[PDB]
């Protein structure tokens, strides 16, 4: 054609059959009857959000008052991606022994880490991935690593019952689980873990991870823990940064060491 | 000889059969000594007592805390609830306002006769039994009015966490193709000693399970029922430490289906497994009585366990499950064992497999109303390819007849189902179960082939599981984790504190009424 | 858990549960290769699309070039019904 | 022996079989006295003349039109190209660029003895068959080296318009898991009278099918298979006005497979019907001599008219072709006869009335590489549900061993697909291969059930239609729209004017080469 163009990092758009078309689907459900009314406020609700001339390939009634809608429309917005700053999420993870032999030779001592799944949480699948000697996928998890004494608490523990716990045993690090964002008990039970710790005063004696399946590590940092885990992770990912972190910060930990 | 489409090994089957038997034998002489505070609860509950004191507690849990603090809860509820109608002459409901207000101390009355006890008790006993019964003899008759469906019913849940959300997007999803309504509880309520009071406009992950919300579902499903010509079901959880509380206020509300398992609460909520069993015995009581169906869970097996490895743990405990039922009276007509459509999705013959399962399922349970449950482990953020799972297993479920379909979601790995995720799933549920809709009877299977050879083996599997088990007993084997690959310990778990001895003169109305009422 | 959950035709928008959530779902392909910065790059675009917090729950290779992705979340803007 | 899942009536089908093989006899009568333009284009094309003129015209077509206006075309351009190369001495392409700038006139030089034309242009004519040939060895030479697939071939298409973009994603689609690329034609190509000459960068709803394009496309698959370990086939539409010569210089390029049907171009691009049938003789002997498996075109019936009406006509149009295969030359190995997923979804049992028909078809042609194409008819904007339907057919594919399986888009309705669209497709489609593989083997079906039946009366049907069009004959029954619902008329149509009579001293070295050949 005559004024197509080529890909451009800098500002690239979606790409459905042409490299700068731009097309996008996106599908939403309204509280107003079917229509001709319904659609125009779809259409306009679409190119308010950007998608400049669209093109509702689908529309039904749920009920008496919804609208569920299918739209297609060419974007306007660009993203820049040569000067994306990305997360603080990039890590790569040390061989077992490496790790054994990292602990031996800066440390001195075995890391202790406690982990459970505060709250009125149930799950365990994940953090049994992460603790677990079994594994998950070939990746062994800290319960096998020589230097580490990882203790499993199971589920629907209370905070206080966590901190008690981490306090008892001698914790350096603690690790909580939740689940996805939709989920919004999450945010308010870490907020109250980092409360309670606060005010026990061990927050500056330990590290924090707290993961889940839809968990990010943005998330985690304005809670005020120290990392964020998602999907994909595995148990060498998080023993390399517990070391790193402990050897970096150089955390003093709970390990005879009391409050 | 029973017709097969598997060449099943029936004697294996027979053998096997009488496994679970024993099993629930042994078990069952433990539980048949022994009583719990739910229990008692559930009795005064029964007996006509409701309602909250100031502080919010509410009052069956003010007379049986009194009675086992103060007296002797070994007797039952019953005997110092007659006894105190028999001295003051009120009513339960007014014993228990008394005793909450503090204006009675029912340990200290003079204990009279038992026989003038049970007298006493025995009117309102009967007067409770009766309104169960009419409420299961309305309950066939709307079925009976509006007809009853041949194939699958569509099971949806909603779980917004407001009753009245929960009423709107009900009605709405039955209004679509939608055949039982289960309003999944709140989370943590499983772990509470008691039963909250009045609707509640708040909730976690759910929907607290109390009389009134039962009431307000049960009014708006009927509405519902009336507009769209077919009947809606309402469908309820019975776990938790109030396990009996629950399926007595669900018998009192109308609930046609109601999950009563006691495995899954020992197993995935850390109960004490002495007090789910006791629980649970009396809570099936209720529910054979009161005509409701009851569901097992042993998809929640998969999910922690491997599907492939371990399949024949979902036939142990079906057949386990069946025994406990029939011996808490509870027919193979109600009996809605479940199973999932759960293994890899990446192996290649997975099909095959789980045809083989359910099939093999369809077979040795005839008449069982058999739920089949859809993927959840291995559900990713794929929409697209989650919707073509759920093709398969609603394609799986109408290939061999399934009963009860509980459809899956385009987005399980994501969050609960919108208004959307729900359309688009039941209209491909019906999309597919009219265009198969008589391949059941069509396509059979070759003599020795991978169906057959799959099927035989998870049996012959599930009949060597059973027979240790019943060598050691049910206890140990939970100990031992053999069920969902979780080890849970006899003498630890939540509850174990309200578990009580039967004192030689123990009195439980209710239990001779509804095992003899609906036999006779 | 949205301040507003009484429906106001001068204010409609997307409904997922409840009322006001504004919930929307949206799929594209990315000229870019998959990764991290791949993520980001869609999760910056459906922010100046309009979403607020947007979740990536899919991100998978077509090719060695292109990433598709589908994305979750909130929408701010609101739509008259009753001035249409 | 002949062993069916659906108790098929062999008799029925021989007796359908040899009503077919009449029908083709007597159509047959008519083609072998006379023949086309375009037939005498693809000769000099063969013989190597190939180029533009000044004017842009292709060389072939200028030298056809200079021998059918000033000589008489009814000797053969093989005549007037052999006495030309006699007189002269010059090579073929030579003598045509000779003629085309005028300085050499066929029709004034004297016409020598037959005997030394028929030896000079034949000594031509076996190089240009021995390089097919070979074309044909090194097909074979790639498919041994790689190894073939034993499932279903995944078939995408590419419609960009132009050939580099087309390479581009054809190289991402066959890297994403297609098994073959067939790049659709540009719109309005059919009705065109001459193929086009060097690559072509912009088209309307597809590429121009020229050789150049063929050139590079086949290098691009080459490379690719190279680098995947697997290999990549080729497909491109013949028919059309010039479908001979897009049939050899798809032998020339070594394409795998092509669309070959004239009934296609007669109902729905109103091509006269004895062009289409003189055209369609000679493309089939090429495309049975350079090994490309052929295509046919019944889904199209189903779009214009009623599929549960209209399956028999499907059925009598496959058995038709398969015979003009057969007197063409091709073995049953390269027929690759298709029909279509393309009932109502709304229909009760649909799924049973698909099935039994589909292996109706893989039972009465048990060498074909049959292709299975999928609904496009009832699709809409729910690209949710046309995922579900896609995944259906994918589930009919697998279940009745569908060699070429046309994967069908969610987007069928809505655009030409993305490479998203692409990409689920093929996503779902190996899912659904990979859990069923073996299920083929293993499901029967009742007997005296519905697929039984539905694929007997199938047939009986397509049975009577046959003994119609037998007692009529195949032009009279074109003028009665019996095959699609579309009447055109015997004596109508674009490219009349091109059809001529054999003259008795009619010469055609290619013919007898290639219809040899095969023989040994
Ligand atoms: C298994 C499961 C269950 C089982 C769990 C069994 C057990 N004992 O653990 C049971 C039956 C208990 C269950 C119940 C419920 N569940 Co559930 N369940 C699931 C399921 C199928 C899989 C989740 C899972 O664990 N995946 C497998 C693991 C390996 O993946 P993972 O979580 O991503 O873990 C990896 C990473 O995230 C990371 N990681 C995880 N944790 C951590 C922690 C740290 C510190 C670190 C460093 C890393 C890390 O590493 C791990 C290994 O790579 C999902 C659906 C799905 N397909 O996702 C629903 C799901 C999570 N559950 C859900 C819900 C709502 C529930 C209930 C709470 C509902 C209710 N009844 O009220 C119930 C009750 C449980 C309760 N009281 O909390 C929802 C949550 C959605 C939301 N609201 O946001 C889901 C998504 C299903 C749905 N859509 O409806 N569930
Ligand atoms: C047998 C039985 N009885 C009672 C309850 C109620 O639970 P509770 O109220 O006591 O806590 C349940 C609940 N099952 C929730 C599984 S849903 C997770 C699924 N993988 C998804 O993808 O959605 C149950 O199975
Ligand atoms: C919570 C209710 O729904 C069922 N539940 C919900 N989704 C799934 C699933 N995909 N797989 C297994 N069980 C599930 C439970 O068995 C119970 O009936």
């Amino acid at each position: 054609k005559q004024y197509d163009t080529t890909l451009d990092l800098t500002r690239v758009k979606p790409y459905g059959d042409t490299m700068n078309d731009g097309k996008v689907q996106l599908s939403f459900t309204l509280p107003v009857p079917d229509g001709a009314k319904a659609v125009e406020a779809a259409k306009q609700l679409a190119k308010k959000m950007g998608l400049e001339n669209p093109m509702v390939v689908y529309h039904a009634p749920l009920d008496k008052n919804f609208t569920f809608f299918i739209i297609y429309g060419s974007l306007i917005h660009t993203v820049d991606y040569t000067s994306i700053q990305v997360q603080e999420l990039e890590i790569k993870a040390m061989s077992m022994e490496e790790t054994n032999e990292y602990i031996k030779k800066h440390i001195g001592r075995k890391v202790v880490v406690v982990g459970a799944t505060t709250g009125t949480d149930a799950h365990t699948v994940g953090l049994d991935a992460i603790m677990n000697m079994k594994g998950y996928a070939g990746h062994y998890g800290l319960e096998r690593y020589e230097m580490i004494e990882a203790y499993n608490l199971g589920s629907q523990v209370p905070n206080e019952e966590f901190v008690k716990k981490a306090i008892e045993v001698g914790a350096d690090a603690l690790l909580v689980s939740q689940t996805v964002t939709q989920k919004d008990a999450h945010i308010k039970n870490l907020t109250h873990l980092v409360e309670l710790l606060e005010a026990e005063g061990i927050r500056d004696k330990v590290l924090l991870i707290c993961g889940g399946p839809r968990i990010t590590h943005e998330l985690a940092k304005e809670l005020g823990y120290d990392a964020g885990f998602g999907p994909g992770t595995f148990a060498d990912h998080v023993a390399t940064f517990i070391v790193t972190e402990m050897v970096k910060r150089k955390i003093p930990g709970l390990k005879g060491y009391k409050k | 000889m029973r017709e097969s489409k598997l060449n099943l090994d029936w004697e294996l089957v027979d053998k096997a059969r009488e496994a679970a038997r024993n099993i629930v034998k042994d078990t069952q002489k433990f539980i048949d000594a022994h009583t719990t505070v739910s229990v008692e609860r559930t009795v005064c509950r029964l007996l006509g007592i409701d309602g909250v004191n100031d502080l919010g507690v509410p009052l069956p849990n003010v007379v049986v805390d009194h009675i086992k603090s103060k007296g002797n809860l070994s007797l039952g509820a019953a005997t110092y609830i007659g006894n105190a109608m028999i001295y003051t002459g009120l009513s339960p409901q007014e014993i228990a306002e008394r005793v909450a207000k503090g204006e009675l101390d029912l340990t200290s009355i003079p204990m009279a006769d038992l026989f003038e006890i049970k007298l006493a008790v025995q009117d309102i006993a009967i007067k409770t039994v009766e309104k169960i019964r009419e409420n299961r003899r309305k309950r066939e008759e709307f079925l009976k009015k509006y007809g009853d469906k041949e194939g699958p019913l569509l099971y949806v849940i909603v779980a917004t966490g407001n009753i009245y959300e929960d009423v709107v997007q009900a009605q709405a999803a039955a209004r679509q193709g939608a055949d039982v309504i289960a309003v999944i509880r709140a989370t943590a309520q499983s772990l509470l000693d008691y039963v909250p009071y009045g609707p509640t406009t708040e909730g976690f992950g759910g929907t607290y399970a109390t009389q009134e919300n039962f009431r307000i579902m049960r009014k708006a499903l009927d509405e519902v029922s009336e507009e769209l010509g077919r009947y809606i079901r309402l469908c309820n959880y019975a776990s938790g430490l109030c396990m009996p509380e629950i399926a007595a206020m669900g018998a009192l509300e109308r609930l046609d289906v109601m999950l009563n398992d006691a495995l899954y609460g020992i197993l995935f909520r850390d109960i004490n497994m002495k007090r789910t069993m006791v629980d649970q015995f009396f809570s099936r009581v209720i529910n054979g009585f009161a005509g409701i169906i009851i569901n097992t869970g042993e998809d929640n097996y998969l999910t922690t366990a491997d599907a492939y490895e371990k399949a024949h743990t979902v036939l142990a405990s079906q057949l386990i499950n069946e025994q406990f039922a029939l011996i808490a009276g509870i027919p193979e007509e109600q009996m809605g064992l479940g199973h999932a459509f759960e293994m890899n999705p990446d192996l290649r013959n997975g099909f095959l497999y789980e045809l083989a399962q359910a099939q093999m399922v369809r077979e040795i349970f005839p008449k069982a109303p058999l739920k089949y449950m859809p993927p959840t482990k291995y559900m990713t953020g794929n929409i697209f390819k989650g919707h073509v799972q759920d093709a398969m297993f609603n394609v799986v479920t109408i290939m061999t007849k399934q009963r009860i379909h509980l459809l899956g979601m385009l987005t399980e790995a994501i969050h609960t189902p919108f208004m959307s995720d729900r359309a688009l799933s039941i209209e491909s549920a019906k999309y597919i179960f009219n265009n198969m809709a008589d391949i059941a009877d069509e396509i059979y299977f070759k003599e020795g082939g991978i169906i057959q050879r799959r099927a035989n083996e998870v049996l012959k599997k599930a009949y060597e599981l059973l027979k240790e088990i019943e060598q050691e007993g049910l206890f140990k084997a939970l100990e031992q984790g053999k069920f969902a690959d979780i080890k849970r310990p006899i003498d630890g778990g939540k509850g174990l504190e309200g578990v009580v001895e039967k004192d030689p003169n123990y009195f439980n109305p209710f239990i001779d009424l509804m095992l003899r009422g609906d036999r006779g």
